């Protein structure tokens, strides 16, 4: 299987997604919201809010960090480790794979 | 959501209780089905160029 | 002699530099064709860099060049070979090749018509193939006409068209029917790629956009019109170091900065 | 021949179908295949009636737009039925003429711009290009000029941004129009090495050159196509 | 029950465990392999506009269909390549097909979401379409024909459905999927088939009773293309991962893992040859790779393609693979 | 599917009459149509043809410049430009459906026919309810061709009206499965297993290889 399994305003909230059951370093692993990607090993990472919660990774620990400091009111919702599939390529593509 | 999770155990549960064999097992039935028919695949041994359709 | 024989627009001798403009035809159609020769060993050999039909009608103008560039070469050796059918079998053969190439200049220019300027509809069934009866069909139509008259045995030094009038109204009045139509898309393919770049390399660009125009629709074929005057003899000396080095110019635009063509040489 | 006479009518049926076919091949290559891809809440559920009927089921989907303009065929091809995940439905576009990408500049985007972020980043539809089309202008202006209340604490770059160089409009709403033109070009010419460029243009629901507007920029990619086959541009 | 039905999908990832003794690969290490085998393309299909979406093999082993995205379904006669019908069709982008066992129907499945069964032994000489099966709320990825008037179909809606030709309507929805069903096959005794899907997990299913039987995963990305091994009771899926799987029916495993690491596009196509030892995908770096499907070796290159390799089909006689890429041509292999 | 026939018969001797096939209910256009012959005292001879379009118009030697045939593809129906309508040109005129393709049914459809009076492979066979019989038709030549089948037809005939095919060993969708046929490229029998009221009739085996098609007398079951 592909499993991400993800972990008052102001307080620094960092969530650690566990990604098991793929390769997690060939895949830009993004972050969905339900009230911003990385790529392969870092080193291109885009927002969309762009200052407040930065999106760390660490695919030696197979794992996606995101790490929110200075998240709003609005901020505090639903969080989704996403997962662009189609491998070393920028494809990311009811939101509910 | 619930309704969607409601119906996903009773589509796993049948997954659960189900015969799976030996995966040894089951590929010797794999390497069985393809060196007792082998000869009648014309990819693995090429079928000659009269007797096979594509030709010329 | 020199490489401006075929494009003289004035039969009058040159022939105390005519040694020095042989020297730099014949060490340019040795370059070229061993360039553009190689043009075409990596176009026909490779189906992925003809798939496009600029690159199609470049194959059609690359043997065009590749032939008139050799049997300029063999004309010297069809001029050794002093049988009056060996000279004639070059005063067609390189006639025949000026016009294909020519035509193939043209074609060039039908094409950026075309694909370039009336940007839609341009799909005419059995396009490339309706080129080649054009490229090679219609100077064949041409050569046909002008092995009729045999005015003054159509041959012969190397061995071209000697003739007055059938030289004018069968090379040099269709070459400058089809300069006309080279030149008028290629100052339209400069004015669309002006809208579509719109001081190096962004005049250099606009110079190999440029550079790389003049020698596919044959801008510098059009010299001796500039040669005809008195004054500057310089341009047939331009004349045999572009218009031969035709082979290399398009050799090193159209197929060493294509840059398909550098993914199929690589394996 | 050394082929039968059932075999001799069964080339001579083969090839009146290839003539079928060369036949078919002047109407397919004669005719652009466009994509369109407008979000929920943006304005292709118009743009789509405006094309058409400016020039000429219950679950299809795919609705075909077969406009024409200064006599050369298109089809507009918005996807109707299909369900949020693009991944696999929009590799089937990849010999479209263009992307016809329609954007809610009005509404707050992101969702807009990481759509378009795929669309361009993406392996089969790089080399086509999206002709950008922002939509509902006429609302974008009243979020910004008119309204004021749907200001840009979304986008933390708007601050550090001006109308560089562009074309009676107000110069908060042209600054505003010709940001959301930016956030999708800072997106686009990122990953796009010349092979395939984004053509963007401001559209609404009295527009009436929406259709004219895809055709001078859909020229604009079938000439930059065949200029790139010249590897003159 | 997200964190309640974890254990329970745990409970498969582990009775999975308790059968994994030893792997195919080393099972397998002990047979000598088909080696590196040329295979030349026989005939070039040329007559096509666009991309070859898909093709489909007739059980006649010579009957040709595939679907390119220019609104034409196009019958082959791939021994002689004449072209046995072209079929202009509604959907201009169709995304696959299928030739019935019986030869008298053809089904274009388009992203329009309409399987338009095209009947081509009518008394008329035109292929009418019989039933344009209307439904299914997604792109019809992949569509296999049980019978004359039955068809599965699958959709990108994230769910399957057995059709009714006859009828018009879907008498079975297979609805087990939660992501968009990219590809389908038919087992070879057509009481099952299996369903390869963009939620990265292939599912076997029971054609008549409807139910997911078992639900294969381990792909990284989205199942691009499946087949059956010819047996029945094993199958190999090709997913965008650029990792074929063959999992084993009745198993619950993937047995080979075709991973060669300097392949890193897409598989978006599978076919088994008749022995099922030859395993020839069509990836997406417009070739082909003819995998010994025991071996687990590379064993064959198939690189008649300029874009990427859409659909192989090996025959029912196992005789010639068909291949449709994304140019016009079709080129068929041996 | 009717194939029905607007020409006109009583024909004077040398006379030019346009034979015409007015096709209906299928794509005339994707079919190549024929013209077969049938002789009142006589059996089933071929006349003419043209594949779908206009590629491939072949004619029998007796009619290879006297007759012509010339399809109207938008007008939906075919012509058969006679001339010299002479002896032996009077015939039961059947204008044939028939498609060619890999698995293809040919002449499959049978025009009604317009009876036309005036005022190579040399195929045949013998002239002759619940049981089975045999027809077993001979060949001039061997018919396996080394790429197909035998390319042998087997048309029943009801004695009132049109012929219609049944094998074209393969069996026709029209005719039921109680016919069956086999051969070896030379000798082929048609193997009724249980004839009845509709089988009656004479029946007729055309060759398609050398495209002069002959039939044969055939076994007119009484």
């Amino acid at each position: 299987q592909v499993q991400l399994q993800e972990s008052q305003p102001g307080g620094s909230l960092r969530l650690s997604c566990a990604a098991s059951g793929f390769t997690f370093s060939n895949y830009k692993m993004n972050w969905v919201r339900q009230a911003s990607d990385i790529s392969q090993s870092g080193a291109s990472i885009s927002y969309t809010v762009k200052g407040r919660f930065t999106i760390s990774r660490d695919n030696a620990k197979n794992t996606l960090y995101l790490q929110m400091n200075s998240l709003k009111p609005e901020d505090t919702a639903v969080y989704y480790c996403a997962r662009c599939p189609a491998p070393f390529t920028r494809d990311c593509f009811t939101y509910a794979y | 959501s619930i309704a969607q999770a409601r119906k996903l155990v009773e589509q796993l549960k049948m997954e659960a209780n189900i015969d799976r064999i030996k995966v040894s097992k089951a590929a010797a039935d794999l390497m069985a089905y393809c060196e007792a028919h082998a000869k009648e695949d014309p990819l693995l041994t090429p079928v000659p160029a009269s007797e096979n359709p594509f030709r010329e | 002699t020199h490489f401006g024989v075929l494009m003289d627009l004035s039969r009058s001798t040159v022939s105390v530099n005519e040694q020095i403009l042989a020297l730099i035809t014949y060490t340019g159609c040795g370059i070229s064709s061993i360039f553009l020769g190689v043009a075409v060993v990596t176009y026909i050999a490779f189906h992925k860099l003809r798939k496009d039909y600029p690159a199609k009608i470049l194959i059609n103008l690359c043997t065009a060049l590749l032939m008139l560039n050799l049997v300029f070469l063999i004309n010297s050796w069809l001029s050794s070979f002093q049988k009056v059918g060996v000279c004639i079998t070059a005063a067609v053969a390189l006639h025949y090749f000026l016009l294909v190439s020519f035509t193939w200049m043209g074609l060039e220019a039908v094409h950026m018509y075309l694909a370039l300027v009336k940007v839609f509809n341009i799909y005419i069934p059995n396009y490339i193939l309706k080129f080649c009866l054009v490229g090679w069909g219609i100077p064949a139509i041409m050569v046909a006409i002008t092995v009729s008259v045999k005015k003054d045995l159509y041959g012969t030094p190397f061995c071209w068209i000697k003739d007055d009038s059938i030289f004018y109204i069968s090379v040099v009045a269709y070459f400058c029917l089809i300069f006309l139509m080279n030149l008028s898309m290629f100052c339209t393919v400069l004015v669309q790629l002006n809208s579509v770049k719109s001081r190096r390399k962004m005049i250099l660009h606009d110079l190999k956009g440029t550079m790389s125009l003049t020698f596919l629709l044959g801008l510098t074929w059009g010299f001796a019109f500039f040669a005809w005057g008195p004054m500057r003899n310089f341009f047939l000396y331009l004349f045999a170091i572009f218009n031969t080095l035709q082979g290399f110019f398009i050799f090193v635009f159209h197929c060493v900065m294509k840059e398909s063509v550098r993914e199929q040489w690589q394996i | 021949c050394t082929l039968s006479a059932e075999d001799k009518a069964a080339v001579e049926r083969s090839k009146m179908i290839e003539k079928q076919l060369q036949k078919d091949k002047q109407v397919y290559r004669a005719t652009h295949r466009l994509l369109l891809l407008g979000a929920d809440n943006s304005g292709k559920s118009t743009i789509v009636k405006q094309m058409r009927i400016y020039h000429v089921v219950k679950t299809s989907g795919i609705f075909e737009t077969k406009f024409q303009v200064d006599k050369v065929n298109f089809h507009m091809f918005d996807v109707g039925a299909q369900r949020d995940e693009r991944r696999k439905w929009i590799q089937c576009f990849n010999d479209v003429t263009a992307i016809i990408f329609v954007v809610d500049s009005s509404d707050y985007l992101q969702e807009a711009l990481n759509d378009f972020k795929s669309i361009w980043n993406n392996r089969w539809l790089r080399t086509i290009s999206v002709i950008l089309f922002l939509n509902k202008q006429d609302l974008l202006a009243e979020k910004v000029l008119a309204g004021k209340s749907k200001i840009e604490d979304y986008f933390p770059e708007f601050a550090r941004y001006t109308t560089p160089e562009d074309a009676g409009e107000d110069p908060r709403v042209t600054r505003a129009k010709y940001f959301i033109r930016d956030e999708f070009l800072r997106i686009s010419t990122a990953s796009g090495d010349g092979r395939h460029y984004c053509y963007p243009h401001f559209t609404c629901s009295v527009d009436t050159e929406n259709a004219r507007r895809i055709f001078n920029d859909c020229r604009d990619i079938i000439q930059r196509m065949h200029l790139r086959q010249y590897e003159l541009l | 029950l997200r964190q309640e039905a974890e254990q329970l999908k745990n409970q498969i990832r582990d009775a999975r465990k308790a059968c994994a003794d030893a792997t195919l690969s080393q099972i397998t290490n002990n047979i000598d392999p088909v080696g590196r085998i040329q295979m030349r393309t026989r005939r070039t299909l040329r007559g096509h506009l666009a991309k070859i979406y898909a093709m489909h093999w007739g059980t006649d082993s010579r009957l040709l269909v595939s679907a390119s995205q220019d609104g034409k379904l196009i019958i082959w006669d791939s021994y002689t390549t004449n072209k046995v019908h072209a079929i202009p069709l509604r959907s201009s982008w169709v995304m696959t097909c299928a030739y019935a066992p019986s030869g008298n129907y053809v089904a274009c499945g388009g992203l329009d979401n309409i399987c338009s069964i095209y009947n081509l032994k009518t008394r008329e000489g035109n292929v009418r379409v019989s039933r344009e099966l209307a439904g299914h709320t997604g792109y019809l990825s992949c569509c296999r024909f049980l019978d004359d008037n039955q068809i599965v179909t699958s959709s990108g809606d994230t769910t399957c459905a057995l059709w009714d030709i006859e009828t018009g309507q879907q008498t079975t929805t297979f609805t087990g999927h939660t992501g968009d069903v990219m590809s389908l096959s038919l087992a070879p005794d057509t009481r099952l088939f299996v369903s390869g899907a963009c939620d990265a997990s292939a599912k076997l299913w029971d054609v008549r009773e409807g139910m997911c039987r078992q639900t294969f995963t381990g792909h990284e990305s989205d199942i691009n293309a499946i087949c059956f091994f010819p047996n029945g009771n094993a199958f190999a899926t090709g997913s965008d991962d650029a990792t074929c799987r063959l999992f084993d029916l009745r198993a619950d495993q993937e047995l080979m893992t075709y991973s060669h690491d300097n392949i890193i596009c897409g598989i978006t196509s599978v076919s088994f040859s008749k022995s099922g030892r030859l395993l020839l995908a069509g990836y997406d770096d417009f070739n082909c790779n003819v995998w010994d499907a025991l071996k687990a070796d590379r064993a064959g290159v198939l690189a008649g393609h300029d874009n990427r390799v859409s659909c192989l089909g090996v025959t029912d006689d196992g005789m010639a693979v068909a291949t449709g890429s994304w140019d016009s041509f079709l080129k068929i292999w041996n | 599917v009717q194939l029905v026939e607007s020409g006109g018969g009583l024909v004077q001797p040398g006379g030019s009459r346009k034979l015409s096939c007015s096709a209906s209910g299928f794509a005339f256009s994707s079919f190549g149509m024929h013209w077969v012959r049938q002789a009142p005292e006589k059996g089933l001879e071929w006349v003419a043809y043209i594949s779908s379009g206009s590629g491939t118009i072949y004619y029998a030697d007796t009619v290879k410049g006297r007759f012509t045939i010339s399809r109207d593809d938008p007008k939906n129906t075919l012509f058969l430009q006679m001339t010299s309508l002479r002896s032996e040109d009077t015939a039961m005129y059947y204008c044939v459906r028939s498609i060619y393709y890999y698995g293809s049914s040919p002449f499959d459809f049978w025009g009604q026919g317009t009876t036309l009076t005036v005022s190579d492979i040399v195929m045949t066979q013998a002239t002759s309810p619940g049981e089975s019989v045999s027809i077993s038709c001979r060949s001039s030549k061997s018919l396996l061709h080394s790429n197909g089948n035998t390319y042998l037809y087997w048309f029943l005939q009801r004695p009132g009206q049109s012929p219609q095919l049944l094998i074209y060993s393969n069996l026709a969708s029209g005719v039921p499965d109680r016919f069956s046929g086999s051969g070896s490229g030379t000798a082929f029998t048609l193997t009724i297993s249980r004839l009845e009221a509709e089988d009656v009739g004479v029946y007729y085996c055309m060759q398609h290889l050398e495209y002069p098609l002959t039939f044969g007398a055939g076994t007119k079951l009484e």
